[PDB]
């Protein structure tokens, strides 16, 4: 009986520390998911405004090459 | 010892706190300045209300709170009102920026930028407790605070504290005062991911508070103002068994335990009767029989449902003021031989009472009267569910054609955490039938 | 918190100056940059649009930009002219021509560096800012093309705040000037890629209410000015008085953007200057009162805010506005549930008692751009003027893309109002 009691309490600790190291694993794994999209968001907003300028210059060229 | 610990979150959150806070200090006996003449324990003390505030040395009685929202301009109210000495400056704590009616931004973009403050600060109280019982987290579903900031604060508290208890008091939201169309995107996010980590949420359904201001009160359009001091009589009602003693009194665990068969099903109907004006209750002393009789009215319900389609798994009454067990018990018995009580086959039927012999106060300039005896019904009816199909329908209008998904999928969030919180809530439904259905 | 302004060309300084004096009177400030109003009300919000300096005084957050030095003199001789930061001022010598490629690639970008300077400055001093609004013409050449170009420009250097436009829209109703539909097609093809919310000021509309409502036989740039800052005052005035609903950009736009690229708003006004709380609300939602030409019963809502300004019944208020969605529901998406916000606000503009301002994301804004292109298109397929365009380095596809991105807008306005529930 004693031996059941002790895997009783040891069973009950488990499975509190595997819902605490579950929660924090799923935390970290969200949060750092969302920063790499919201990063490549950003980043692909940035691209397509650098193409406008890249694309900007290639029109005041030609009006060089125009002249 | 049992001392609880409340967090308000986001501008319905703190503004409830307001409303409890102002009312706790009224039923206690505090003072504006946290001052309490009656208790003689200078510093300290194992008192009930001492579940709610601590003290300084100074005889400051002080609430065992934190608030928080990510713009400064409801808690800056509190740092300048009426109750400002009340509470220490790092017990209200804000950002510069809010989180724009979406949950992304707060539980992601913004939140994460407060948060380690936040939990240093709830920490902080943690340290002065003797025998911390949990923590009470006030919020709506429908701001980008009080739905992403909570859900991100209840999984980090659930890493933080274990198996501590966590209770929620949840402001469901009505079109007569929303300001969000996105609102019940923010509602399912949060219900989903906050689900695993509250073991109990008490959902207030703005348009019932609304419907009950405009009816009961005569008052012909609500502001938050008037919906809080009703909710905060009601928060009042369920949290009076931790604030104060007495024989007769049962502490709200001893209701949980009957409230929560299932993990996932933890969410209890309140109804508080009387709600009536000082005009109305005068000259008109609303027995024990009449205000019970009122808790089975759906019209005096928090949140907008129909018991009466569904089946009970609990009911509990919580009655404060001039309140004795025979008329209770017969009143009880009444109610029984007259209404569509129908319970579950696999749940006992009788009714746990528990009676707090203080009674009911009310702020000075407010709607309600002053009482001799109220009460608070908390029941486990699958009816509550009905509340989540309204939100899913709705959810689901909007999803199908991904309206204003962009503004979430631009803070970092993808579909997928759109189809896996719909589909928790879709299980939810069907769990809320399965316990409904008879046993083989 | 702060908002930050910018006005561009003849049309943005212009009705950018109406904005300022109309709101300065408002917020009790007056052409000094002292504060003598009455209410508070005035002042808690007083941040969002304006610095407060040395002495009390409070200075528009405000950079007046133009590659005509002309209108940057009449600005200073405005009688809140005096009010703005003479470094804010920044005017080139050249003039636009009313030529878009001038103000977007060559005159303008040779300008803009100098503008974004005062933006960072004014960006750098605040607390916490929330995007910027900018006051300009589609139909010139200033406004449009360097605007354009500004747009994209802040957006490279604040890609996470809100960038919001007024943007008057051309009609031949009032201006001549016959290559102004290419101004403002190449103009749309930037704003539906770089803003995220634009008030689609139509000149058509003006004139219009200007002549049949107002009956005004002759309208004047005054005239059509007075219903824009009407408008401007009650769009924004939610953004400078304290309250629950849209009360900075980003809400605004989290509450009417439903899909990107369908930001273009049909701002409203009522009354009309031949008043209860029923008429006010039955005439907002008419056509007669639209900023835009366009009629609201030729396609639906996807999302309405509302604004009530003045002393009145809020309860009353609640019930018309209950009434006209419910009397009005075909024209509301289904598929977006309670679409339709409201606000009221204690403080009426000047000169009214009460007043009702309207936001509405219609998909019937695409009577505006069809439009246009009816426009565009006439004069394309004969390349007609082609040359001042191609002379600053523009290609003919550029043009073809422009006019394509526009036309997808139609279909994409079409396909949601065509979209159902079920
Ligand atoms: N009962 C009640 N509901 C409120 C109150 N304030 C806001 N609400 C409701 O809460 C929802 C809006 O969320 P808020 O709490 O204002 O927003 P927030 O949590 O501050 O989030 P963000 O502003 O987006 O950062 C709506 O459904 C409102 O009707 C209040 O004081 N009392
Ligand atoms: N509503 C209004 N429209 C204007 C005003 N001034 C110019 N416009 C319009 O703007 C277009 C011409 O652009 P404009 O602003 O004058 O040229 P810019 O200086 O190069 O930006 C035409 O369609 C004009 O009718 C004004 O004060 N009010
Ligand atoms: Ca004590
Ligand atoms: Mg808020
Ligand atoms: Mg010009
Ligand atoms: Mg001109």
């Amino acid at each position: 009986k004693r031996e059941h009691e002790r895997e009783v309490i040891q069973k009950a600790i488990e499975e509190n520390n595997n819902f605490i190291k579950m929660a924090k694993e799923k935390l970290a794994q969200k949060m750092e998911s969302n920063k790499e999209n919201r990063e490549a968001h950003l980043a692909a907003m940035l691209e397509r405004l650098q193409e406008k300028d890249k694309h900007a210059e290639e029109v005041r060229k030609n009006k060089e090459l125009k002249e | 010892m049992r001392e609880c610990i409340s967090i308000h979150v986001g501008q319905a959150g703190v503004q409830i706190g307001n409303a409890c806070w102002e009312l706790y200090c009224l039923e206690h006996g505090i003072q504006p300045d946290g001052q309490m003449p009656s208790d003689k324990t200078i510093g300290g003390g194992d008192d009930s209300f001492n579940t709610f505030f601590s003290e300084t040395g100074a005889g400051k009685h002080v609430p065992r709170a934190v608030f928080v929202d990510l713009e400064p301009t409801v808690i800056d109210e509190v740092r300048t009102g009426t109750y400002r000495q009340l509470f220490h400056p790092e017990q209200l704590i804000t950002g510069k920026e809010d989180a724009a009616n979406n949950y992304a931004r707060g539980h992601y973009t913004i939140g994460k930028e407060i948060i380690d403050l936040v939990l240093d600060r709830i920490r902080k109280l943690a340290d002065q407790c003797t025998g911390l019982q949990g923590f009470l987290v006030f919020h709506s579903f429908g701001g980008g605070t009080g739905s992403g900031f909570t859900s991100l604060l209840m999984e980090r508290l659930s890493v933080d504290y274990g198996k501590k208890s966590k209770l929620e008091f949840s402001i469901y939201p009505a079109p007569q005062v929303s300001t969000a169309v996105v609102e019940p995107y923010n509602s399912i996010l949060t219900t989903h991911t906050t689900l695993e980590h509250s073991d109990c949420a008490f959902m207030v359904d703005n348009e019932a508070i609304y419907d009950i201001c405009r009816r009961n009160l005569d008052i012909e359009r609500p502001t938050y103002t008037n919906l809080n001091r009703l909710i905060s009589q009601i928060v009042s009602s369920i949290t009076a068994s931790l604030r104060f003693d007495g024989a007769l009194n049962v502490d709200l665990t001893e209701f949980q335990t009957n409230l929560v068969p299932y993990p996932r099903i933890h969410f209890p109907l309140a109804t508080y009767a009387p709600v009536i004006s000082a005009e109305k209750a005068y000259h008109e002393q609303l027995s024990v029989a009449e205000i019970t009789n009122a808790c089975f009215e759906p019209a005096n319900q928090m949140v907008k449902c129909d018991p009466r389609h569904g089946k009970y798994m609990a009911c509990c009454l919580l009655y404060r003021g001039d309140v004795v067990p025979k008329d209770v018990n017969a009143a009880i018995a009444t109610i029984k031989t007259k209404r569509s009580i129908q319970f579950v086959d696999w749940c006992p039927t009788g009714f746990k009472v528990g009676i707090n012999y203080q009674p009911p106060t009310v702020v000075p300039g407010g709607d309600l009267a002053k009482v001799q005896r109220a009460v608070c019904m908390l029941s486990n009816t699958t009816a509550i569910a009905e509340a989540w199909a309204r939100l899913d329908h709705k959810f689901d209008l909007m999803y199908a054609k991904r309206a204003f998904v962009h503004w979430y999928v631009g803070e970092g969030m993808e579909e997928g955490e759109f189809s896996e919180a719909r589909e928790d809530m879709a299980a939810l439904e069907k769990d809320y039938e399965e316990v409904g259905v008879d046993s083989v | 918190r702060e908002i930050v302004h910018i006005q561009a060309g003849q049309c943005g300084n212009q009705i950018g100056a109406k904005f300022w004096e109309v709101i300065s009177d408002e917020h009790g400030i007056d052409p000094t940059g002292s504060y003598h109003g009455d209410s508070d009300l005035q002042l808690e919000r007083i941040n969002v649009y304006y610095n407060e300096a040395t002495g009390n005084k409070y200075v528009p957050r405000a950079i007046l930009v133009d590659l005509e030095p002309g209108t940057m003199d009449s600005v200073r001789s405005g009688p809140f002219g005096q009010i703005f930061r003479p470094d804010n001022f920044v005017f080139g010598q050249s003039g636009a021509g009313n030529n878009w490629a001038k103000g977007h690639y060559t005159e303008g970008a040779e300008l803009v560096d100098s503008v974004l300077d005062v933006v960072r400055k004014e960006s750098e001093s605040c607390d916490c800012l929330q995007g910027f609004q900018l006051t300009h013409s589609l139909g010139g050449g200033t406004g449009s093309g360097m605007g354009t170009l500004l747009i994209s420009k802040i957006r490279e250097e604040y890609p996470d705040r809100i960038m919001n436009t007024f943007s008057v829209m051309p009609s031949p109703k009032v201006s001549d000037t016959v290559v102004e539909p290419y101004n403002a097609t190449l103009s749309v093809h930037q704003l539906v890629e770089n803003t995220d919310e634009t008030y689609c000021i139509d000149n058509e509309a003006l004139y219009d209410i200007c002549f049949r409502t107002l009956k005004l036989t002759t309208p004047t740039y005054g005239d059509l000015n007075h219903l824009v800052s009407a408008t401007m005052s009650g769009v924004t005035t939610c953004l400078r008085f304290p309250g629950q609903l849209n009360a900075d950009l980003r809400k605004l736009a989290v509450n009417m953007v439903p899909f990107p690229r369908l930001h273009f708003f049909m701002p409203g006004f009522a009354p009309l200057t031949s008043l209860t709380v029923p008429e006010l609300t039955q005439q907002m939602f008419d056509s007669k009162n639209m900023m835009a030409a366009c009629d609201p019963r030729h396609g639906r809502y996807l999302t309405v805010a509302a604004i009530f300004r003045g002393r009145m019944s809020m309860k009353e208020v609640d019930e018309q506005m209950l009434n006209v969605q419910n009397k009005n529901s075909s024209y509301f998406v289904e598929w977006i549930p309670n679409n339709v916000k409201t606000a009221v606000c204690d403080i009426p503009p000047r000169g009214l008692k009460m007043s009702a301002t309207f936001i509405g994301n219609s998909t019937a804004i695409q009577e505006l751009f069809k439009r246009i292109s009816e426009q565009f298109t006439a004069m394309f397929r004969r390349k007609a003027f082609l040359h001042w365009y191609t002379g600053e380095g523009m290609d003919e596809m550029e043009f073809t893309e422009a006019e394509s991105n526009m036309n997808d807008l139609v279909s994409e306005y079409q396909q949601y109002q065509d979209a159902t529930a079920d």
